[PDB]
């Protein structure tokens, strides 16, 4: 589980991120769907071209759903509940895609976050992510 | 691999800026702190107890610099992996015992680390290019298991 | 895949004994109900909201019957599984959308309704060489994936 | 999330496995070897030879451990503490394995029982068996 320290390196980190989250949203989905192409078989609705808008507004409600579960990193069950839902139900994302984004998550902050990018902060994030991926599909 | 020729070449050019020393050490400290169950395989390594402990450990800077140089070498045979690490996938199999998931835990803290380091230069498709790598020599590396 | 001659010969003699009807429509049954999500690609089958809904359904059963033929057909050129599904890897990306990673899930499925099926008969060393198998056809099928 | 039906499908199907859950330890463990030999790897210290005392032994152990966990479906996490700490500080098995182990048990009960190895229940135990593996490595 996320302890104290875990919870101080999140918000930080994150703190960081700031305005930019949505870009970096952006760069995450654009990340995971050059490296992981499989991942594509989930947006065959979505333009993919590079800057596609589609992906600019959805890289922005990926990044707004994390700022939410930073906000509530005591409540991250409850705060995600309907996201949870969505994707449990409607979706139906296979699992093993979860780590793919949380993996290309943490290279985009590894990436524009050089100072507060250590050791401990990765390690913190890492497990960050998990709890959120778990969290999202409590419900299958 | 598949690495278009154009890939090889993205790989290649990167590299080439990499203190393998360093990025070395970096990447397995990185390893024992953030899958702090791979600490199994280093018992002898002493103090793993805390990141400060992990990073900073000469035994931990050393090995690291070991297994990257190893993994530089792979990066001029990028056509035979396979027949590259043989004999080290050999090792890992039969004496040291490591269940090979732990080479593709390396391979994404490495890509992690290179993002760290080079920053912005670390586009989209190279990312791609060396997650293409990675799992290359974790494949290679478990060919000789049985 | 990689089979042994011997490897080779316990799965072409099981699969003699196979009625593809039924363990097509069973291992296509039994993942929409093990992995639910797996049902995102048939909403146009019907009611699936009961395993004996799903059981039962037709629409499944025949579908079943497809899959399992297609998968009977590349027992026979186990030597080249990337050249015989090469179409239908095209296929499943390209106009199906299906993630690679269900492929893996039937294959699972497979197994455990061989066993079922085959109890005694079904043996570690007979289960290792089906899982080879089912790998090396999910890997074939995923190979044309971009 | 075990529902009550689930939890119902459970304690009915390992009722029938009753003196043979040992052996069937012991066949999963047999089973998991030869086709997924790089869990081989935990065991190095064992005889992996067929018929081995040591896989005999560890796979009564195995099944013991699950019967508890059937018997406190309800309260898992506290039925298996010591065994969630022994794997996350001791063992230290990588958390991919768990799903190794886990399918082949599947294929043992298969192979052993027939009429009680429906749709339905089939579903039940992996959900089962994915719950006890989330326990296991909780503790990571
Ligand atoms: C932990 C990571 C994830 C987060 C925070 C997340 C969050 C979200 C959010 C906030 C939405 C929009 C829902 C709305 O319309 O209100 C969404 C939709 C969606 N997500 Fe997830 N998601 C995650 C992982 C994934 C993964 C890994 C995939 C597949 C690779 C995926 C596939 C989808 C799809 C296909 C949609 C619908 C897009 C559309 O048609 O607009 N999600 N996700
Ligand atoms: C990119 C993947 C890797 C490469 C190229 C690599 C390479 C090497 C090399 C060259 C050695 C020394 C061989 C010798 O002693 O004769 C070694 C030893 C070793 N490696 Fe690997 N390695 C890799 C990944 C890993 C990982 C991920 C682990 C564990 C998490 C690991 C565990 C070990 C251990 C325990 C030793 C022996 C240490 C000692 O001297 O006591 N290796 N490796
Ligand atoms: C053993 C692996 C599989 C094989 C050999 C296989 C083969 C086939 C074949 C031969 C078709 C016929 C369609 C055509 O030719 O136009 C088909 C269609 C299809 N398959 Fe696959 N399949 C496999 C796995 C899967 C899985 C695991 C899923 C999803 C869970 C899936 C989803 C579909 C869908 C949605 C269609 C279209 C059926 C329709 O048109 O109603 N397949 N597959
Ligand atoms: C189904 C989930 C599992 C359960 C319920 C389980 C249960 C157990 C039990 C009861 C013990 C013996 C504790 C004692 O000696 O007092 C044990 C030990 C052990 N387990 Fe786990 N286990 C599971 C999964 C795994 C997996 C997947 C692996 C590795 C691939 C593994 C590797 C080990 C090893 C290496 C030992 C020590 C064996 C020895 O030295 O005697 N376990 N486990």
């Amino acid at each position: 589980v996320l302890s104290p320290a875990d919870k101080t390196n999140v918000k930080a980190a994150w703190g960081k991120v700031g305005a930019h989250a949505g870009e970096y949203g952006a760069e995450a989905l654009e990340r995971m769907f050059l490296s992981f192409p499989t991942t594509k078989t989930y947006f065959p609705h979505f333009d993919l071209s590079h800057g596609s808008a589609q992906v600019k507004g959805h890289g922005k409600k990926v990044a707004d759903a994390l700022t939410n579960a930073v906000a509530h990193v005591d409540d991250m069950p409850n705060a995600l509940s309907a996201l949870s839902d969505l994707h449990a139900h409607k979706l139906r994302v296979d699992p093993v895609n979860f780590k793919l984004l949380s993996h290309c998550l943490l290279v985009t902050l590894a990436a524009h976050l050089p100072a507060e990018f250590t050791p401990a902060v990765h390690a913190s994030l890492d497990k960050f992510l998990a709890s959120v991926s778990t969290v999202l599909t409590s419900k299958y | 691999v598949h690495l278009t020729p154009e890939e090889k070449s993205a790989v290649t050019a990167l590299w080439g800026k990499v203190n393998v020393d360093e990025v070395g050490g970096e990447a397995l400290g990185r390893l024992l702190v953030v899958y702090p169950w791979t600490q199994r395989f280093f018992e002898s390594f002493g103090d793993l107890s805390t990141p400060d402990a992990v990073m900073g450990n000469p035994k931990v800077k050393a090995h690291g610099k070991k297994v990257l140089g190893a993994f530089s070498d792979g990066l001029a045979h990028l056509d035979n992996l396979k027949g590259t690490f043989a004999t080290l996938s050999e090792l890992h199999c039969d004496k040291l015992h490591v269940d090979p998931e732990n080479f593709r835990l390396l391979g994404n803290v490495l890509v992690c680390v290179l993002a760290h380091h080079f920053g912005k230069e670390f586009t989209p498709p190279v990312q791609a290019a060396y997650q293409k790598v990675v799992a290359g020599v974790a494949n290679a590396l478990a060919h000789k298991y049985h």
